[PDB]
């Protein structure tokens, strides 16, 4: 009776990017200081994000795209 | 209350005095010693015994002694 | 009478007892050039107005711990502070400075107290003195 | 690019304050005069902050020092293992774990103690070894006697690197004020790069190298023909073919298909029923677990890109109605004195070697830990005696922080005050506590004895009398036991099978078996709880009165380590915070001699034992435990004599060595009466009569003797008899557990 | 140098040194005469 | 030590072996197995879980002078300032409490001094030691040949 | 909400006003109580004290007690309660006759000497009542 | 609690009066005594 995990399809995929999307925008309205340290080079496209706040929201989406897939492969 | 007694061996030094916590001694003019000024203790009822005085004496033996009487509640050192 | 604010304190538990409505305490008042923060003899810090402050104590031993701390904890020394024994009958008796004056420091007019005319080397054996009511020091 | 800032060269290499002793104190340098220079030389050595007021040369003192110590436990571990190596039947072990004792100290034979090298099984004489280095090799992975010799050569190298690191950190780059007070990245570093990583890696080397040799091991393939570990690496066909998934390499791993890890990460629980050891997939797993938290919490606070919390601004924020300022102060404290770091660091790892002993002992990780009896006995005593010495530091360092690096113009209205404002209270109802819990328990003894003694046996605190059912306890063991259907779903079995369920045994003897709770059970849990809470007490009476107090108002300008105020105020004895540390201290030694009794006895009576065929069990003191240990009687006969006699009559056998120790056990602590009982004005006037003696002929010697301070009288005391009394306790319970079989 | 010798003349290395030397002489002579409760 | 060789060795005469003595008291071990040890196996067992016997009151004293004996530690050991401040606490606690404010003492509680500390504990001690030491010889004599 | 200050606005006074020490609630309670009512004797005051702390005492000698598994259970629980109480009033009467030597004033009526005594014959009486009804209360038939 | 020794009930009374009676008496009159402020 091992938790059922999933093997690699477009649907996991396409769930932890809609994570990784909503990981992005929440943080943009929660860090502090999002724009020190080393920075983009063209942070136009980027919102004023440094490189420490891009790879911190990018793993945070990978975390909450890992989480999500995982509970939702359980069930 | 305790009694503080100060003999002629005294030098003068003040360190009898500054070392009191209570304000017990003070000191005097005198003729014995070269700083001219000898202890006194004229507050001896404030005094608890805690042999600070004693401590401080630079003299051999001690010219400052403090023998312990009858305890009130200022020389107990009680709050209540 | 005794004139001054008293710091501004929170209160502590470390406080006064039943013997200062009953027996006696103390007060101490001293003039601070600035407002400021001091430890209290009794726990805690205690924020002090500026100009004249007055605060009771238990004992006079607080009160001359709290003095040594005031005249050497502060870059503007604090000389002036003065400590009264207060009555429950409302009598305050003055004691220190005794006469304005330091005892650290030798002042004219004071009387000598307690002083011995003997070396400690030269006082009676007590089988002379026994049965009296006196001491080889008292004597 | 980085926030390093470091000295280069401020202190020279060289060997002239080498020969000059008492260099770092003034009070020390001009030379000695009396004997104490001496006493006071080994005592203010390591005490850098009295030395000089300098922050930064303090903070690199300790870092130096800090290296030393690495350095020193590096050689001893290089020491255990190169021990294990050269003297030691490990390679026999290996082939019959149950047959053969472990040992690892062998004795050489000169004025008879060849004795002491009895026979550990197997046609090798030598110490018998409770340290349970044996078990701890056996799990990872360990099969050949030159790869722990290679262990003890790396250990060797390490320890001189440690060395030259505390050199070269100190002598010639010493690191700046402002580099140790960067605590954010210092923590980010220490949780995700040291906690973090180091659990990564030791998961790594036990899914990689442990599980392939232990199950080889377990299913009955001899020592000597099991692969060297690097070939599962060069070949991993066969790690492939002892665990199957290992053939899918690890395309699942990225693509989050975990579960066909399942065969070698798993949630067994229980114990592994060939060796009485937890099961190595639930270690492996919870180790990468363990790892893959303490990665994510290593990147809170923020450092250098302004991503994360700021320490400072939880402490600040964090305030409420009943505390005005609330945690306000509270950073500057803990980043400006070494002594608050001390003290909070001392309690949280003395708290956590007294939960590793209670841990290890109810489910044992490594291989036939729970089948040796006298190694869960050793290993538990021991780690538990480190953590409650732990725990009095820190209660002693506090009360130096306070006595020392407190500021109150900086705590005004904060935690700190309003700690130092309502402390009358805080002590009144502990004191109030600790005797209502003193009497509600220590008289239930006094109440059970009293009527054993007058032929009442109905009236007493006992299973078949008044009970006192540890309700509570029960119910959370019950839960426990339930665990694994419902609550814990994924789980194979419980946790533990202390809590319940079936009886654990390998060979012929118990593994581990449930612990059922009765009237004896609550008696002594309460007996802790009164305990405890009077070392609580002691120790928080020493903090918060440290300062001063009614009877003493400037307590704090004596300093922290001062005998008395004398005589007046009627006696001013022992009032420093550093005569509540050495009161502490017995209080102590008291808790933790009753937690290891209480231990020893239970398990002993209702645990350990041995398993007949027919499946029934025999204990090994037969159950006596529920009807003897609600008296004090029954503790002085039934415990203390009747298990002393394995100790006793240990002459002229390999054991004897441990009754000479005994002896030496309950001699050192009667000594130590006589500085703790008397005072030195007697030996001060002694001394006169001996040096005057030493003067007849014109021998005194030029450094004048003094008897010891009060204060080096009454740690000499203390000292003398925490060694007494624990090197009875340690030889008794030694001898008592090699012979119990 | 100068202050290594004056460390190693400090008076535990000094009296350790001498324990040491003397610790070995009675273990050396119980190995090869053991059992010496008097001169026969 | 004067009582405990008397004790022992006509211990040896009465029961007829002096041999036990004479071999065993030689090393301190042989006085730690074969005189204490051995002789207190009927006094802890004068009240036992299975019944009492007429040496319950012996075993009950021997164990009240093992903690007398114990308690005179704690006045031979602590020291008085520590007492001093716990009593201010709790003197503090008493005045503060509703309802026991109305009975106050008639005189004020301190601590125990200095010298008479040091007679409460060696008093303490010296009971523990004599009825320890009474109750053992009595109770070991009793079972023995009594 | 600042809800903890000093007791009574005295900073230098050794106690803090507390959500217990001196919460409306809190003066409310304990000035109703029989010892610190207003207007009432000492005797009454003793009485009324007597009451309850009689009554409460009939339990732990009845349900511990030597005779707990006994037919005589609830006698022995009301004869250790009155000798309890007995005892206490002795201790009364000593307090009051050592404490109130002195100067006999005013200020309060159960801090007097007299008024001590009336407080004391007040305690013992309604010890004896308080005892007696919960031993009727507890005990069956027997009458 | 009986006794086959001559007037066996003396002890029941004898000995609560010198177990409670007695030394509650002189408990008491040494309390006054003590604190008794009339002289010194
Ligand atoms: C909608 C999306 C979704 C869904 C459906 C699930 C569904 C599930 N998750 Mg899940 N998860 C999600 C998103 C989701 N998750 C996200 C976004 C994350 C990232 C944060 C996680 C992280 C996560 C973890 C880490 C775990 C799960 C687990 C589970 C499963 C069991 C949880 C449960 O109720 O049992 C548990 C029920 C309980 C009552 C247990 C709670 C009691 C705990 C032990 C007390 C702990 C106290 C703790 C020390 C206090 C914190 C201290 C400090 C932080 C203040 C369940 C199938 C668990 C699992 O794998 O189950 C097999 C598991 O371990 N999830
Ligand atoms: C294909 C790449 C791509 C493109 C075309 C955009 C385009 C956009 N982003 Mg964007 N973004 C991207 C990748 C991209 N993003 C990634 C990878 C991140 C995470 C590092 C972000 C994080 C980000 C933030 C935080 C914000 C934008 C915003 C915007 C919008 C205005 C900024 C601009 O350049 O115009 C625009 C629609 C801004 C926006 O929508 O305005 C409110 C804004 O605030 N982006
Ligand atoms: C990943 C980064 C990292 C790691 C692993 C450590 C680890 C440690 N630090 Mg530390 N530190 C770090 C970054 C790190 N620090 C940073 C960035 C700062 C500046 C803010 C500090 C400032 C600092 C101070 C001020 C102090 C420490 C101390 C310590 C030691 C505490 C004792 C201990 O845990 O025993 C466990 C011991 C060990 C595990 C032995 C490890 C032996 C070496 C040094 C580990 C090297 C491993 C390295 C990553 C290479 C191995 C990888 C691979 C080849 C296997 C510990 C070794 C204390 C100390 O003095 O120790 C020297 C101390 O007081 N740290
Ligand atoms: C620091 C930890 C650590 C290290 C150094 C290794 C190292 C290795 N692992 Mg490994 N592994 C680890 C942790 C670790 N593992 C953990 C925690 C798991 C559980 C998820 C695994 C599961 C795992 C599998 C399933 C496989 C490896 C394999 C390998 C080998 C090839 C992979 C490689 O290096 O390129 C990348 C290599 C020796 C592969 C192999 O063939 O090794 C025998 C392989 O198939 N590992
Ligand atoms: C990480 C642990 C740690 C660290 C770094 C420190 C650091 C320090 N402590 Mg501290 N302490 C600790 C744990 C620690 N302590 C614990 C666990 C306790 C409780 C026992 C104390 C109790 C304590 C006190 C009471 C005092 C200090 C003091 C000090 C300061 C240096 C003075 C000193 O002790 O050196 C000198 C060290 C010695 C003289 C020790 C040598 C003698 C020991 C006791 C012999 C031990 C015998 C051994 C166990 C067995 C040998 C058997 C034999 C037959 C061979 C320094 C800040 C002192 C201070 O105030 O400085 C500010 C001080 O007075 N500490
Ligand atoms: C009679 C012949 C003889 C023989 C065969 C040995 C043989 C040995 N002795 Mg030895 N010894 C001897 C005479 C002898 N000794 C004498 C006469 C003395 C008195 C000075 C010593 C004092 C002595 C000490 C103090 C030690 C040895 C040690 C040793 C062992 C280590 C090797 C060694 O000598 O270097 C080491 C030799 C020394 C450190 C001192 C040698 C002093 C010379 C011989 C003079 C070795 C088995 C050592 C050992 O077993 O290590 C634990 C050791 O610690 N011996
Ligand atoms: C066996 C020896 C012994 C005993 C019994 C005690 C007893 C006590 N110590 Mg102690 N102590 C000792 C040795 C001992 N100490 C030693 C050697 C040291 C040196 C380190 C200390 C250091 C020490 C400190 C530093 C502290 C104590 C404290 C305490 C008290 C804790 C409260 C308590 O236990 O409940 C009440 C007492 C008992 C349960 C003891 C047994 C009383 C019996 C069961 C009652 C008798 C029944 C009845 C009254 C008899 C009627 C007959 C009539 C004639 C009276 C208690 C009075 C603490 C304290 O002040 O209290 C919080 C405290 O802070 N002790
Ligand atoms: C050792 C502690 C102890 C013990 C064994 C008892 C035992 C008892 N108490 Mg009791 N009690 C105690 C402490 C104790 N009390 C304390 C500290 C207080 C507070 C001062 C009280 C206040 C109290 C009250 C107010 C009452 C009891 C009553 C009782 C009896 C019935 C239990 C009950 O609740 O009746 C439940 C109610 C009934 C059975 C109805 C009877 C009509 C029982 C004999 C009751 C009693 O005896 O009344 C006859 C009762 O009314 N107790
Ligand atoms: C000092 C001598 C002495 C001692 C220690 C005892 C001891 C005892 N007697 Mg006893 N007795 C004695 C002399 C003594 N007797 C004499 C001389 C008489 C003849 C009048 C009696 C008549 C007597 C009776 C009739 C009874 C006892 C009983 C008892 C037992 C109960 C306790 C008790 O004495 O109270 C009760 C006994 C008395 C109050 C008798 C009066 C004591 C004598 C007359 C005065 C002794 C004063 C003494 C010297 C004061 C010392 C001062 C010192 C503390 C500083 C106890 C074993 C009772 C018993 O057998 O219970 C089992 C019992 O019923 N005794
Ligand atoms: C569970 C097992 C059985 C245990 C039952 C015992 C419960 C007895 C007491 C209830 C616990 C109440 C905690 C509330 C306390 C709490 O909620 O604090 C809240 C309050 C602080 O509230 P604020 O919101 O102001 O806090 C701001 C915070 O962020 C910190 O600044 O703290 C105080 O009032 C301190 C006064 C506590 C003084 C009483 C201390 C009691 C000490 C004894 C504790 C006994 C239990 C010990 C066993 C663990």
């Amino acid at each position: 009776a091992v938790p059922a995990t999933l093997s690699w399809s477009p649907k996991v995929a396409g769930v932890m990017i809609a994570c990784n999307i909503l990981a992005i925008a929440f943080g943009k309205l929660t860090i502090k200081q999002q724009n020190v340290g080393t920075p983009m080079p063209s942070s136009n496209f980027f919102g004023g994000f440094g490189l420490g706040a891009v790879l911190g929201t990018a793993s945070f989406g990978h975390i909450l795209g890992a989480g999500v897939i995982l509970g939702l492969a359980n069930m | 209350s305790h009694s503080v007694k100060i003999y002629d061996t005294c030098i003068g030094c003040t360190q009898c005095v500054r070392a009191c916590p209570l304000d017990v001694l003070e000191m005097v003019p005198w003729d014995g010693c070269k700083a001219a000024q000898i202890a006194s203790s004229p507050r001896t009822e404030d005094c608890v015994g805690c042999k600070r005085c004693e401590t401080a004496c630079p003299t051999d033996f001690l010219s400052i002694r403090v023998y312990l009487g009858a305890e009130t509640t200022r020389s107990m050192g009680l709050a209540y | 009478e005794l004139s001054g604010q008293p710091p501004k304190f929170g209160g502590s538990t470390g406080g006064l007892l039943s013997k200062a409505n009953r027996e006696e305490k103390y007060a101490i008042t001293w003039t601070s050039a600035s407002e400021q923060v001091f430890e209290m003899p009794t726990g805690g810090a205690a924020i002090m107005n500026e100009g004249e402050n007055l605060l009771y104590l238990a004992r006079k031993e607080q009160c001359l711990a709290l003095g040594t701390q005031l005249r050497t904890k502060f870059k503007p020394k604090i000389q002036d502070y003065k400590i009264y024994r207060v009555y429950p009958s409302g009598e305050v008796q003055y004691l220190h400075p005794a006469d304005g004056v330091f005892p650290e420091k030798v002042n004219e007019g004071r009387e000598a107290q307690g002083t011995k005319t003997r070396r400690i080397g030269q006082n009676p054996e007590p089988v002379t003195i026994k049965f009296s009511g006196k001491a080889p020091y008292e004597v | 690019k980085a926030k390093v800032s470091v000295d280069n060269n401020p202190v020279p290499t060289s060997f002239e304050k080498w020969g000059k002793p008492g260099h770092f104190d003034r009070t020390l340098a001009r030379g000695p005069k009396t004997t104490t220079w001496i006493w006071n030389l080994h005592a203010n050595a390591h005490d850098f902050d009295s030395q000089t007021s300098d922050l930064e040369d303090v903070s690199r003192k300790i870092f130096s020092a800090h290296f030393g110590h690495l350095a020193v436990v590096f050689v001893w571990l290089s020491g255990m293992y190169f021990h294990g190596a050269k003297f030691s039947n490990y390679e026999g072990w290996l082939a019959d774990p149950t047959h053969i004792k472990p040992s690892a100290q062998v004795v050489w034979p000169i004025v008879g103690q060849g004795i002491l090298n009895g026979d550990v099984g197997g046609g090798f004489h030598g110490i018998q070894i409770t340290s349970g280095l044996f078990y701890l090799w056996r799990a990872s992975g360990f099969t050949d006697s030159y790869q722990l010799y290679c262990t003890a050569i790396g250990g060797l190298v390490m320890a001189a690197l440690m060395l030259f690191a505390g050199w070269f950190h100190y002598h010639v780059k010493a690191p700046k004020l402002e580099w140790f007070q960067n605590v954010e990245s210092m923590m980010n570093h220490h949780l995700a790069g040291l906690l973090g990583l180091g659990s990564l890696g030791w998961a790594g080397h036990q899914i990689h190298v442990s599980m392939p040799i232990n199950k080889l091991l377990d299913a009955g393939v001899a020592p000597k023909d099991i692969p060297l570990p690097h070939e599962f690496i060069l070949e991993p066909s066969k790690m492939a073919e002892l665990y199957p998934s290992f053939a899918q390499g690890l395309t699942p791993f990225f693509t989050l298909n975990w579960g066909v890890y399942s065969d070698f990460l798993t949630f067994k629980g229980g114990l592994n029923p060939v060796t009485g050891g937890l099961w190595l997939s639930d270690t492996a797993h919870h180790h990468l677990a363990i790892a893959v938290l303490f990665i994510i919490a290593g990147h809170m606070y923020r450092t250098n890109w302004g991503i994360g919390h700021s320490m400072k601004e939880i402490l600040e924020a964090h305030k409420g109605p009943f505390t005005g300022e609330g945690h306000k102060g509270l950073y500057e404290i803990l980043t400006t004195s070494w002594h608050a770091q001390l003290a909070i660091n001392l309690a949280l790892l003395g708290s956590l070697t007294i939960i590793v002993a209670q841990h290890m002992y109810a489910m044992p990780p490594y291989p036939y830990q729970a089948i040796d009896y006298a190694t869960q006995l050793s290993l538990f005593t021991h780690h538990m005696w480190i953590g409650g010495f732990l725990i009095v530091g820190a209660g002693a360092h506090g009360a130096i922080f306070m006595v020392r690096d407190y500021d109150p113009a900086k705590n005004v209205n904060n935690l700190l005050d309003r700690m130092l404002r309502h402390r009358d209270a805080i002590i009144s109802h502990l004191n109030w506590v600790c005797i209502f819990l003193g009497f509600h328990s220590f008289g239930l003894y006094i109440h059970n004895d009293t009527m054993r003694a007058l032929g009442r046996p109905q009236d007493m605190f006992s299973d078949t009398a008044i009970q006192l059912q540890p309700i509570f306890a029960q119910w959370v063991q019950h839960l426990h036991t339930l665990a694994p259907g419902a609550t814990a779903p994924n789980a194979l079995a419980t946790a533990s099978y202390a809590f319940g369920g079936e009886t654990i045994a390998v060979a012929g003897k118990v593994a581990m078996m449930p612990i059922t709770l009765g009237t004896a059970d609550f008696m002594v849990h309460h007996i802790h709880a009164f305990t405890i809470h009077v070392t609580a007490l002691i120790l928080l009476k020493g903090v918060l009165y440290a300062r001063s107090s009614r009877l003493v108002p400037d307590k704090a300008n004596l300093g922290f380590r001062f005998p008395c105020d004398g005589p007046g105020r009627g006696g001013t004895c022992q009032v420093s915070g550093w005569d509540h540390v050495f009161l502490g201290l017995f209080w102590m030694y008291n808790s933790l001699s009753i937690v290891i009794f209480h231990f020893s006895w239970k398990m002993q009576s209702d645990v350990w034992g041995t398993v007949s065929p027919d499946g029934s069990v025999t204990h090994v003191t037969l159950g006596n435990f529920a009807q003897s240990a609600i008296t004090i009687n029954g503790w002085l006969r039934d415990f203390l004599w009747a298990q002393a006699a394995n100790v006793i009559n240990s002459y002229g056998s390999a054991l004897s060595a441990y009754g000479i120790m005994f002896l030496a056990g309950h001699f050192v602590f009667a000594f130590s009466l006589m500085f703790l009982f008397s005072g030195r004005g007697y030996w001060q006037e002694l001394i006169e009569s001996i040096v005057w003696a030493h003067n007849k002929l014109n021998v005194a010697p030029a450094i004048q003797p003094r008897a010891l301070s009060i204060i080096q009288g009454r740690a000499v005391g203390v000292a003398h008899y925490l060694l007494g009394g624990i090197v009875t306790t340690w030889a008794f319970f030694l001898a008592r557990s090699l012979s119990i079989g | 140098m100068d202050g290594l010798k004056s460390f190693l003349s400090t008076a535990p290395v000094m009296i350790m040194a001498l324990l040491t030397f003397t610790a070995g002489i009675l273990i050396e002579f119980n190995r090869f005469y053991p059992d010496l409760l008097f001169h026969p | 030590w004067l009582t405990f060789y008397w004790h022992w060795k006509h211990l040896g005469v009465w029961s007829g072996n002096v041999a036990q003595f004479n071999e065993n008291s030689t090393y301190l071990m042989g006085w730690f197995r074969d005189y204490l040890w051995a002789n207190s196996a009927q006094l802890i067992n004068g009240y036992n879980p299975y019944g009492v016997n007429n040496l319950s009151v012996w075993a009950w004293m021997f164990l009240f002078g093992h903690l007398v004996w114990a308690t005179g530690f704690m006045f031979l050991i602590s020291w008085r300032g520590y007492w001093q401040e716990l009593i201010e606490t709790i003197v503090w606690a008493h005045e503060r409490t509703p309802l026991a404010n109305l009975v106050r003492w008639k005189d004020k509680p301190v601590a125990l001094s200095i010298v008479q500390a040091r007679l409460v504990g060696l008093a303490h001690f010296t009971v523990g030691y004599v009825l320890t030491y009474a109750a053992f010889l009595i109770a070991s004599t009793a079972g023995k040949f009594g | 909400n600042q809800v903890v200050q000093a007791y009574n606005g005295d900073p230098f006074v050794g106690h803090l006003s507390t959500p217990i020490s001196d919460s409306a609630f809190t003066r409310t309670f304990i000035g109703n109580l029989p010892a610190y009512r207003k207007g009432l004797s000492p005797i009454l005051r003793g009485l009324e004290v007597g009451m309850a702390h009689g009554y409460f005492l009939i339990g732990p000698w009845t349900l511990l007690g030597p005779l707990r598994d006994s037919e005589y259970q609830y006698i022995g629980g009301l004869i250790g309660a009155l000798a309890l109480i007995l005892v206490a009033t002795a201790a009364l009467s000593s307090y009051g006759l050592v404490t109130f030597q002195g100067e006999q004033g005013s200020g309060d009526t159960l801090q007097t000497a007299d008024g001590w005594s009336q407080f004391a014959a007040g305690f013992f009486v309604g010890g004896m009542g308080g005892a007696f009804v919960a031993y009727f209360l507890l005990e069956n038939l027997s009458v | 609690m009986d006794g086959s020794y001559a007037a066996s009930y003396l002890p029941w009374i004898l000995i609560p009066m010198v177990g409670w009676l007695f030394p509650a008496v002189t408990m008491g009159l040494l309390f006054i005594h003590i604190e008794s402020e009339g002289e010194g």
